[PDB]
This record gives structure tokens, C-alpha cells and sequence, in this order.
């Protein structure tokens, strides 16, 4: 977690096991359909705002019912993607306008 | 009205009342005051315990069950 | 009568004791702090010499 | 009787009963704040500093 | 040479010559035993070890600041 | 991960009226100062707050003297160092946050100023924390920069054992294992993060004293200003 | 003709406080309004003292507040008596609300609505209140709170961005809440005396439910001491409160400084507001949620019109009681709840208990009181 | 009658701002009561705006 | 602490760290803060002109 | 006579309101003026010093 505008940025080195978990998904299922690599400019990287999408809390990594993230503060499940499958939470976790312009760095203005 | 002048219409109601310092502060204490109460509260206790009872039971539940579902079954690893 | 007084008289006693006790209290809060205190006489000026002027 | 010069000295004129009042309100908090201070520091003697620093 | 006894282990040892803590030992040991064996595994002897030390520091709490 | 509730210890000031130990109190001051005070920082405490507590006004000097501290800019704007007086706060480790997860494994040390009241369980986890160490269970694997520690949320803190027998030397000259120092540096951090321990049990018998006068009185005079209403009697006369 | 029918000032007093008819079978529960305003000026007098050392900034409101409890002369008592006398004013209200619950006091329409307006101010001054420590707890739930205006369809985050004064909870947000909360309790002072100005036209209730004209009393020589005793009473509940456990109604996380990277495990709300966190979390959708929590503090206004019952009181509506004493244990349920996280048993149980609080104060209670009539042939 | 006989807050403010009995030749010089209120008003809001970041 | 090439929310560069180090540099004397020099002064940046042309 | 009175008191309100606003902003004149202001209070011939500080 970094600090970007006074809120807390994720950047979760997820790997190739939650990449699967991740596409397997189903979008029916998703409350706000999306796919997930359309999330991520890179498979193992994923780069969300972490702000619950609910009320503004600071969800768990590796944690819920998918493992992905879990808001302390209602419930709110989201998984690595950060799409919010359980939970009170009305969309999916923000992604901001990351990249990767090396595969060491990302910045954007 | 609204001054005590001026309320409402009573007509042959009379009432006798004693100075504070003439009469005791705590008369009747054992022999009316504790029956009294006592009263009172059978009066009042079966309207008003039922409800916290089945409160009571229901907290004393959800905390067990949270508690049993927090332990792990070791089915899901039996194999 | 004199027995009503005297219950009177003591919870008049026992409520004007509470009533300094916090007004003290609060008044005294409303004084110099603690930390305000301690940097008041403890510090000690060590002036060398500036010249023949007032410094 | 004790009431008979009591009653008539202090409690008849208020202005003698607030006086009366006032002055048993000094010896009051005198005695009252020392007796509850013993009491304090013998329920935990030892462990004030009070007795540690002689 | 080693004067200091530490009466904290003398107290943990006397739980475990308790029913409760040697009880809750046992169950421990065969837990350790099941995820031992079993060669890929994920279960983690974490539960039953929380459940020995409570009792175990139950009883400490019970009686270890008398020796202090 | 599940969690451990620490037991409640039986704390000699847990009492009604009871009152901090205070030679308790400067043991556990002595640990923080030379065990823990390498890395946890206590902003809030000065070395006042102890001439009244556990060390007379002189000693208090000395010891505030024994650590220098930067002073402010002098001529040419060049801040120096201080010998260290007594408004001066105990020191901090290290300079920022950055520096304090730099050199702990990219752990941040917390203030221990309120640790105790900012913990579930207080000074008793923050002792079941201290003592409980044991060796990971079969089935659990943690990174070399962190120690499991039952008693930790997370169960892998990231803080090597502090205290052990023998690693401080008591001035009063008690045997100083393990426990012992635990339970003073406890005993020290619940004084640090309630300093009115004493002056509020004190406050509260008054107070309690007080109530006890007053309010079978107020009582006594509510009832005889009533008993014209509650003994009175009163009877209906139609013509 | 006594100076106190003279001059206009003793005219109000005397008229409104000293010789105002008053039901000479009014209970303890009457005492709770006197109580709630003394509660008020304790919050007025204490919080004052804070506001002269407290700093309302991000980087200096924690280190101010320690300030205030470890430097400042007797400054733990007030910060201590400041919190606990928002724990106990809590009370009294929801004792009060019960009370006017209970003995048909919603019938003064205008008083019942003058005191739900009171019950809002309260939450949003206590609210803020909370706010101003600026620890862990009080920013996180600062956060929450203000983005549950979030939910509003159109204008939902220019609005909470506007409350916010950034992009998030920060020194201005805790500045402006510094604010709100100092002017608000006089505010709520000039509403209660609207709300005292409502109820002297037809003056107090009974707890019988009937005209008391034929037992009116004067208020100087009778509840003048009863209420002093209540005082003495809260007086008492609030130094053994700050005293002997000055942390029980209190959250040990709000003593860590306040991280906006890092929300604490547990974070929850103050306990007068856990009713309204478990009706937040039991409803799925957030406008939902949002919308259950206005209708759940709102409802005290639509519960007059669902009165159906030929009796103001309910001391002579037995059903009626054990209605009202299966709300109260629903409230305590909520409350437990929303102590409680967010799992299996609490959630479900949480649920149950909204939907239950919400039936009976709009289904259960009118058709009880229409089985009554009937049971009494009217 | 009319609404402002009736409620009791109407029934203050007709009596005491909307029908008060006032003199008719009353110059300029009693205009700065009305002045001083919202002297005080405006002075109560911009001071809390102020407030807000101050 | 590292050192930034300076963005737009940056304030003005100070010459000095502190005032001792201004009133060393300039013989003692501490040049005072100009974000405010003009309405600071009586006679405002007609004075100022005057101060930098006589 | 009566209203007369609290509009006196209202005018020292105000005045002590003005006062502490000005001093408010802490600048040299509101640091110097509140000094003076409150040193005026160290005439008082016992309780002068002490109230001063106080
Ligand atoms: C030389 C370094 C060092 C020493 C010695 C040390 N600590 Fe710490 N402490 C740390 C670091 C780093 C952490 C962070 C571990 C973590 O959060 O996983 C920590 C963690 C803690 C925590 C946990 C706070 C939390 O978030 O739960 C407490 C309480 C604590 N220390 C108090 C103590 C006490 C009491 C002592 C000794 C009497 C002590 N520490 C000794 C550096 C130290
Ligand atoms: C700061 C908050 C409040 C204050 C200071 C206050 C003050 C008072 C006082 C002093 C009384 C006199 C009678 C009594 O004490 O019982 C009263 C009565 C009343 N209040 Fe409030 N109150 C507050 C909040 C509320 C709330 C939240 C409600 C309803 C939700 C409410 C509704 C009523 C009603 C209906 C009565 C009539 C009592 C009767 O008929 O006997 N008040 N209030
Ligand atoms: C109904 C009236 C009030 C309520 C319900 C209320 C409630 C609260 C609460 C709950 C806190 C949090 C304290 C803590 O958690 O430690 C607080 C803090 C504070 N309040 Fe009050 N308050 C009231 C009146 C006032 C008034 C009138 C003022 C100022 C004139 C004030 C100034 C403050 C200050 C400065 C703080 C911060 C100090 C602290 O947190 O201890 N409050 N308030
Ligand atoms: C009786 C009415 C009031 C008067 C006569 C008054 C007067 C003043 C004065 C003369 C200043 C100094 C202005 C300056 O030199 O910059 C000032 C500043 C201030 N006043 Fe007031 N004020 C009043 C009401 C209020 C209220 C109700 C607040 C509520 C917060 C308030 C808050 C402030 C603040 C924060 C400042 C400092 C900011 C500034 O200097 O402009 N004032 N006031
Ligand atoms: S804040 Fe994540 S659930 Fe409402």
C-alpha cells in the first residue's frame, strides 16, 4: 500500500494461481461485470485504489470468501481483480490510469 | 387557563394532608414499603423478563455458534 | 424542626464541598499548564558581550 | 435542652444557618478530605511513593 | 550457574501436570502428528495450540505474580 | 487467522482503590530506558512526569542530563547538542518512520506512550506478548524476519524476543528474570499511558465517601417534602 | 403582588419553572428531560475547558489531546467527564425517547417532532465529536460515515467531497468538524427551549394517560428536589463512569494516532450508534442501507400516526407492553451486534432484528392496539 | 382567527415583530437596532466560515 | 531527505534555514519576509519604492 | 432603567469580544495589544499578578 492523494494505492504482486482464479470467474456471477484482465495492463501485477467501494475502508488482502480482499468495516468481499463479488460494496474496486512504461516502474501524469 | 386559578371543575372533593415535619419521612417502611415493592415487581417482572430472557438466549447462541464455526473441521483435510 | 434543619444543614455542607472541589478544579485547569510551567524558571540566560549597546 | 439554645442560636435566623452552614463546610473538608486521604494511603501503603522516597 | 529459576517455567510446567494443559497437550501432539505425516497439507496445528496455551496461561495467570 | 485472548492477570493495581507499585514503576522505567528504548519511542513522557512518581527532582536532573539532545539553532543557525534537561522528552530511536522500518525488517516499532490502553486486553496481552514466544507449530512457516508469538494478532511479529533472564541488571537488586521484568516494564507502560492512576482512585473513594453522605440525605429530604403528598388523604362528598 | 409576578425575566421563571402545574403522579421517568439539559450544560461547561487546549489540526489534535491529559491541571477529569457525559446524554435520550414511547408522549406532535430534530442535532454533534480525537477509530469512521452520503443518486460524491474539503478525510475535514461541533450544542440549547415552549401549552404528561387538571402542583417545592435527587443520581452514574472505569464505554484503538493507510480490523462506530451500523450492514444494497438507517432514526415521526389505540398510555395495554419490551431487547440486539463482526451468526441474526425492529414499529404495534380496542369493547 | 394567534412560535413572533405596536414618527436613529442584529448575524456566520480554517 | 527538481505547489525558495542564519549572513540583521513588506509598511509600496530609490 | 442596563452589559460583552478576535490573529499589533489589555489587569492592588497569569 502506498499513500496517493491521502488514500491508500494497492499494488499486489498476484501470482499465476490467482491469475487463474482470477479469469475463471464467471461475469454472471460478477454484481458489476468485468473481465479481469481488462483490470490489469499485466497479468501478475494488479494496481486498484485501496479504497472500499462501499464506504470508503481499506480492504484485506488475501482475505474473504475469495481471497482477494475484504473491507473490515461491512463485509464487503472483493477478490484479486478487486471486482466485488459479496458484500455491500456496489462496484468494483477502482483501477487508476497506471503505466508501466518499464518493467520496473509505473508512473503516469 | 393556565394558571392554577383557572384549570378545571371540581366540585366536593375534599382532602386532608399533614406538615412534612409533623409526619416521619420512611413510615410503613417493613410493614407496607417492602411489600409494596415486592408487589410491584411480581406485578411488573412477567411483561418485561420474557423479552430479555429470549435476548439472553439468543446472544448466549450467536456467540457459540461463531465460536464453533471460527474452529476448523478436519473433514476438509481428511484426505 | 431542628432535626429537618440539621439533615438540610449537613447535605447543604456535603454539596458546597463538591461545588469548590470542582470549581477548583476547573479553574485550576484553566492555569498554567504543566508543560508551560516546567520552562519558566528553570532556564538560565548565558549572555556574552554585545558590544556597549542595549541588547 | 439541647435544642432549645440550638434551634434558637442557629437555626431560627437563616442568615445563622448559612453562617452555621459555611463554617461546618470549612471543618467538614478539612477532616473529611484528611480521614479519606489516610484511608487511601494506608489501603495501599507501599506502593505510594510517598513512603518510598524517605 | 543459571541461578535464576524463572518461576514463569516453574509455573507453565505445573499447568502441565494438569489435566486441563496435559489434556490439551495431547490433542497438540496428535495434531502435530497428523500434519507431520501427512506429506502435502495445509492444515496448521495453530488451532490446537491456542487451545493448550489458554488453559496453560489460565493457570499460570492463576498463580504466577504470587511468586514475584 | 484466529486469535488468543489473553488472560487477565491478577495486577496489584487492578484493585478498586489500589494503587501503581511504584518501585514496580521504576524497575519497568529502567528496562524501557536500556532494553526497549533502542527502538520504541515514548514522545509524550518527559523525564518530568518523574519527579513526583518514582525519582525526587534531583535525580530526576541527573538522569535527564545522562542523554544529549539537539538544541536549538545558536548563532550562525548551526543546532547543537543539549547535556538534556527534564522537559525534554525521552528520545526517539530514529529520526522518521523510515528509518525506524528500515532498520526493523520493514517494521514500524509503535510509540509505547499509550500501547497499553491502545491494545484489547491491555498490559495483560501486552505481558502475555512478552513472555509467550513459543516455537511455530508443525504446519506453519514464517519469513527470517519475523518470530511467531501467539499472542500477536497476525501470530508472525517481526520483534525478536526483548526481555530474557539476565539481560538487565535492577538497581533494587530483585532477581531479574524473565517474568519479573516483564511484569515491570507492564506495570511502567500502564503509569505512562494513565499517569492519574493514583490521583483518580484517590478522586473515587472521595467521591464515593461523598455519595454515600449525600445521597441517603437528599433522599431523607425528596421524601420529607413529599409526605404532604403521600400521606394525604383525601375523601369525595356529594350532596 | 410577590416581585416574582413583577418583573418580566421572574415573570418567564416563575411561570415556567416555578409555578408551572405540574402531575403530582409523574415517575422517575420525567426526570430524564431535566437531566438531559443539565447533560447539555455539563457538555457545554467540560467541552469548553478542552476547546482551550485542543488543536483542530490533522498533525496536532493527538498531540494536543495528550497534552491535555498528561500537562494541563486536572485535565484527564474533564476530558474523561466530557466523554462519559456524551455516553451518559446518550442514555438519558434514549431513556427518554423510550419513556415518550411508552406513555403516549408522541401525541404532542409538535414536541415529539422539536425532539426528533433535537435527536438528529445530537447524533451529528456527537458525531463530530468523536471525529475531533483524531485516532484510528475516529478517522475511520469519520471516512465512513461522511461516504454514506456516497449513496445519493446524482450529487453523491460533489457532496461528500464538499463535507470532505479534499479528495479525503484530512485537517480540513477535521477543522470544519472542530467548528460544527462547537456551534451545534447551542443550537440544540435554543431547540430544547422550543421544545420546552411546545410543551408548556398543554404542559406534562402522567404516566396514567389521563387529564391530570384535576391534580395539577406547583414545579418549585416538589420536582424542584426530585430532580435535584436525579442529578445527584447522574451525577453519581457519571464519576463512578470516569472514576473507577474511565475506558468502559470507550475503543482502545482510538489511542493509536490515525493511519489513513491502515484500517483497523474492528473499526465500529460509538455504541449509541451501533443500532444504526447493524440496520447500515444488514441491508445489502448501499442506498438501501442508506435509506434504512434514515427511515430507522425517522420513524419516530410516522409512530404518532400509527397510534390506533383509544388509550394514551400503555400501562393499561398489556400486549401492548410486551410489544414495547420486545423492541427494547431488539434494540439491545442490534447493539450487540453491531459490537460484533461481520459473520455467519451476527449477520443473519443482524437481519432478523432490522426486519423485526422495522415490523414492529409499523405492523405488530397498530394491529396489537386494534386487538386491544376491541378486547375492551369500544 | 389566524395562524399567528394560534401556534405558539407564531403567536411570539406576530406579537413581537409582526405586530408590535410601534411609534410612527420613530426617525433613522432607531434603525440601528435592527442594524446591531444583523451586525451580530453577519458577524456569527463569517466568523464561523473563518473558523473553519483557522 | 533527498532533493526534488520542484514542482507547482512548491513554495518560494528560502535564502536561509533559519534567522540566525539570515541575521549571520547579513551583518545582523533579518531581511524581512516580503509576501506581505508592501501592506506590512505605512504608506504601502509607495514606501517601498521610496526605500529602493532614495 | 432595566433595558438599559443589559444593554450596558451588552456593550462590554462586545468590546471583550472584539478584543480577543483581534488578538486572534496574532500578529504584532493583536500580540501587543492583548499584552497591554491583560497587563491592565495587574493594577488590581492583591489578586493582580495572579489573575494576570492566570
Ligand atoms: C531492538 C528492537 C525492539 C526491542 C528490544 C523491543 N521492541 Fe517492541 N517491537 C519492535 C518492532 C520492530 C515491532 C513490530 C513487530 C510487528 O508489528 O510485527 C515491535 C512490536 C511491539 C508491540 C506490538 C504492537 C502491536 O501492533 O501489536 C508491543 C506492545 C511492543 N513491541 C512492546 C515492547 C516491550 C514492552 C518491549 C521490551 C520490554 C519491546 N517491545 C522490545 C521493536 C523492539
Ligand atoms: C437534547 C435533547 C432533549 C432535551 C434537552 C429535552 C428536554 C425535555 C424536557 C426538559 C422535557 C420536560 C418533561 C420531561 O423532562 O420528561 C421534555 C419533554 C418531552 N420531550 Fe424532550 N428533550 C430532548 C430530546 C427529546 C427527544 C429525542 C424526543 C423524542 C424523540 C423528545 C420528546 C419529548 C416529549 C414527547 C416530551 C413530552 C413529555 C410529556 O408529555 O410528559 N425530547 N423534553
Ligand atoms: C451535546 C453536546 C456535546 C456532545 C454530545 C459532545 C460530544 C463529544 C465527544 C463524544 C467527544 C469525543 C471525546 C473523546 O472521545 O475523547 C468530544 C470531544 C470534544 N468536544 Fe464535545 N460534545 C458536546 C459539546 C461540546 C461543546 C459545547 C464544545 C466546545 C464549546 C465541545 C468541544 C469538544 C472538544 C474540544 C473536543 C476534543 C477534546 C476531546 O476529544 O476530549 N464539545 N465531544
Ligand atoms: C460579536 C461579534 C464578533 C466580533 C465583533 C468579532 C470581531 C473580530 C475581529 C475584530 C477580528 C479580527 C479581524 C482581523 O483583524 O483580521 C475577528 C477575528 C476572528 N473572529 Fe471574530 N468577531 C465576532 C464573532 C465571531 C464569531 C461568532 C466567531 C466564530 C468562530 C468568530 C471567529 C473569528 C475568527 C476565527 C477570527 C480570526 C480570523 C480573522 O482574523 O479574521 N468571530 N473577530
Ligand atoms: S466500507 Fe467496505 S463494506 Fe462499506
Amino acid at each position: 500500500a502506498f499513500k496517493w492523494r491521502g488514500k491508500p494505492l494497492f499494488v499486489r504482486h498476484r501470482t499465476q494461481k490467482e491469475i487463474e482464479q482470477e479469469a475463471a470467474v464467471e461475469l454472471s456471477q460478477l454484481r458489476d461485470p468485468q473481465h479481469d484482465l481488462d483490470r490489469v495492463k499485466k497479468p501478475e501485477w494488479v494496481i486498484l485504489i485501496g479504497v472500499c467501494t462501499h464506504l470508503g475502508c481499506v480492504p484485506i488482502a488475501n482475505a474473504g470468501d475469495f481471497g482477494g480482499y475484504y473491507c473490515p468495516c461491512h463485509g464487503s468481499h472483493y477478490d484479486a481483480s478487486g471486482r466485488i463479488r459479496l458484500g455491500p460494496a456496489p462496484l468494483n474496486l477502482e483501477v487508476p490510469t497506471y503505466e508501466f512504461t518499464s518493467d520496473d516502474m509505473v508512473i503516469v501524469g | 387557563g393556565r394558571e392554577f386559578g383557572n384549570l378545571t371543575r371540581m366540585r366536593h372533593v375534599i382532602s386532608y394532608s399533614l406538615s412534612p415535619f409533623e409526619q416521619r419521612a420512611y413510615p410503613h417502611v417493613f410493614t407496607k414499603g417492602i411489600p409494596n415493592v415486592l408487589r410491584r415487581i411480581r406485578e411488573s417482572f412477567f411483561r418485561v423478563v420474557p423479552q430479555f430472557v429470549v435476548f439472553y438466549l439468543i446472544y448466549t447462541w450467536g456467540t457459540e455458534e461463531f465460536e464453533r464455526s471460527k474452529r476448523k473441521n478436519p473433514a476438509a483435510y481428511e484426505n | 424542626k431542628g432535626f429537618s434543619y440539621l439533615v438540610t444543614g449537613v447535605t447543604t455542607v456535603g454539596v458546597a464541598y463538591a461545588a469548590k472541589n470542582a470549581v477548583t478544579q476547573f479553574v485550576s485547569s484553566m492555569s498554567a499548564s504543566a508543560d508551560v510551567l516546567a520552562l519558566a524558571k528553570i532556564e538560565i540566560k548565558l549572555s556574552d558581550i554585545p558590544e556597549g549597546k542595549n541588547m | 435542652t439541647l435544642t432549645s439554645k440550638l434551634y434558637s442560636l442557629l437555626f431560627r435566623r437563616t442568615s445563622t444557618f448559612a453562617l452555621t452552614i459555611i463554617v461546618g463546610v470549612m471543618f467538614f473538608e478539612r477532616a473529611f478530605d484528611q480521614g479519606a486521604d489516610a484511608i487511601y494511603d494506608h489501603i495501599n501503603e507501599g506502593k505510594l511513593w510517598k513512603h518510598i522516597k524517605h | 550457574e543459571e541461578e535464576l529459576v524463572d518461576p514463569l517455567t516453574t509455573v507453565r510446567e505445573q499447568c502441565e501436570q494438569l489435566e486441563k494443559c496435559v489434556k490439551a497437550r495431547e490433542r497438540l501432539e496428535l495434531c502435530d502428528e497428523r500434519v507431520s505425516s501427512r506429506s502435502h497439507t495445509e492444515e496448521d496445528c495453530t488451532e490446537e495450540l491456542f487451545d493448550f496455551l489458554h488453559a496453560r496461561d489460565h493457570c499460570v495467570a492463576h498463580k504466577l505474580f504470587n511468586n514475584l | 487467522d484466529l486469535e488468543l485472548h489473553p488472560p487477565s492477570y491478577p495486577w496489584s493495581h487492578r484493585g478498586l482503590l489500589s494503587s501503581l507499585d511504584h518501585t514496580s514503576i521504576r524497575r519497568g522505567f529502567q528496562v524501557y530506558k536500556q532494553v526497549c528504548a533502542s527502538c520504541h519511542s515514548m514522545d509524550f513522557v518527559a523525564y518530568r512526569h518523574l519527579v513526583g512518581v518514582c525519582y525526587t527532582e534531583d535525580e530526576a536532573k541527573e538522569l535527564a542530563a545522562e542523554v544529549e539532545v539537539q538544541d536549538g539553532p545558536n548563532e550562525d543557525g548551526e543546532m547543537f547538542m543539549r547535556p538534556g534537561k527534564l522537559f525534554d522528552y525521552f528520545p526517539k530511536p530514529y529520526p522518521n518512520s523510515e528509518a525506524a522500518r528500515a532498520a526493523n525488517n520493514g517494521a514500524l516499532p509503535p510509540d509505547l506512550s499509550y500501547i497499553v490502553r491502545a491494545r484489547h486486553g491491555g498490559e495483560d496481552y501486552v505481558f502475555s506478548l512478552l513472555t509467550g514466544y513459543c516455537e511455530p507449530p508443525t504446519g506453519v512457516s514464517l519469513r527470517e524476519g519475523l518470530y511467531f508469538n501467539p499472542y500477536f494478532p497476525g501470530q508472525a511479529i517481526a520483534m525478536a524476543p526483548p526481555i530474557y533472564t539476565d539481560v538487565l541488571e535492577f538497581d533494587d537488586g530483585t532477581p531479574a528474570t524473565m517474568s519479573q521484568i516483564a511484569k515491570d516494564v507492564c506495570t511502567f507502560l500502564r503509569w505512562a499511558s494513565e499517569p492519574e492512576h493514583d490521583h483518580r482512585k484517590r478522586m473515587g473513594l472521595k467521591m464515593l465517601m461523598m455519595m454515600a453522605l449525600l445521597v441517603p440525605l437528599v433522599y431523607t429530604i425528596k421524601r420529607h417534602k413529599w409526605s404532604v403528598l403521600k400521606s394525604r388523604k383525601l375523601a369525595y362528598r356529594p350532596p | 403582588t410577590p416581585m416574582r409576578k413583577t418583573n418580566p425575566l421572574m415573570k418567564l421563571i416563575n411561570h415556567s419553572f416555578i409555578d408551572l402545574p405540574t402531575p403530582s403522579n409523574i415517575s422517575a421517568w420525567w426526570n430524564f428531560g431535566s437531566l438531559l439539559g443539565a447533560c447539555l450544560i455539563l457538555q457545554i461547561t467540560t467541552g469548553l475547558f478542552l476547546a482551550m487546549h485542543y488543536s483542530p489540526d490533522a498533525s496536532t489534535a493527538f498531540s494536543s489531546i495528550a497534552h491535555i491529559t498528561r500537562d494541563v491541571n486536572y485535565g484527564w477529569i474533564i476530558r474523561y467527564l466530557h466523554a462519559n457525559g456524551a455516553s451518559m446524554f446518550f442514555i438519558c435520550l434514549f431513556l427518554h425517547i423510550g419513556r415518550g414511547l411508552y406513555y403516549g408522549s408522541f401525541l404532542y406532535s409538535e414536541t415529539w417532532n422539536i425532539g426528533i430534530i433535537l435527536l438528529l442535532a445530537t447524533m451529528a454533534t456527537a458525531f463530530m465529536g468523536y471525529v475531533l480525537p483524531w485516532g484510528q477509530m475516529s478517522f475511520w469512521g469519520a471516512t465512513v460515515i461522511t461516504n454514506l452520503l456516497s449513496a445519493i443518486p446524482y450529487i453523491g460524491t460533489d457532496l461528500v467531497q464538499w463535507i470532505w474539503g479534499g479528495y479525503s478525510v484530512d485537517s480540513p475535514t477535521l477543522t470544519r468538524f472542530f467548528t460544527f461541533h462547537f456551534i451545534l450544542p447551542f443550537i440544540i440549547a435554543a431547540l430544547a427551549t422550543l421544545h420546552l415552549l411546545f410543551l408548556h401549552e398543554t404542559g406534562s404528561n402522567n404516566p396514567l394517560g389521563i387529564t391530570s387538571h384535576s391534580d395539577k402542583i406547583t414545579f418549585h417545592p416538589y420536582y424542584t428536589i426530585k430532580d435535584a435527587l436525579g442529578l445527584l443520581l447522574f451525577l453519581l452514574s457519571l464519576m463512578t463512569l470516569t472514576l473507577f472505569s474511565p475506558d468502559l464505554l470507550g475503543d482502545p484503538d482510538n489511542y493509536t494516532l490515525a493511519n489513513p493507510l491502515n484500517t483497523p480490523p474492528h473499526i465500529k462506530p460509538e455504541w449509541y450508534f451501533l443500532f444504526a451500523y447493524t440496520i447500515l450492514r444488514s441491508v445489502p444494497n448501499k442506498l438501501g442501507g442508506v435509506l434504512a438507517l434514515l427511515l430507522s432514526i425517522l420513524i419516530l415521526a410516522m409512530i404518532p400516526i400509527l397510534h390506533m389505540s383509544k388509550q394514551q398510555s400503555m400501562m393499561f395495554r398489556p400486549l401492548s407492553q410486551s410489544l414495547y419490551w420486545l423492541l427494547a431487547a431488539d434494540l439491545l440486539i442490534l447493539t450487540w451486534i453491531g459490537g460484533q463482526p461481520v459473520s455467519y451468526p451476527f449477520t443473519i441474526i443482524g437481519q432478523v432484528a432490522s426486519v423485526l425492529y422495522f415490523t414492529t414499529i409499523l405492523i405488530l404495534m397498530p394491529t396489537i392496539s386494534l386487538i386491544e380496542n376491541k378486547m375492551l369493547k369500544w
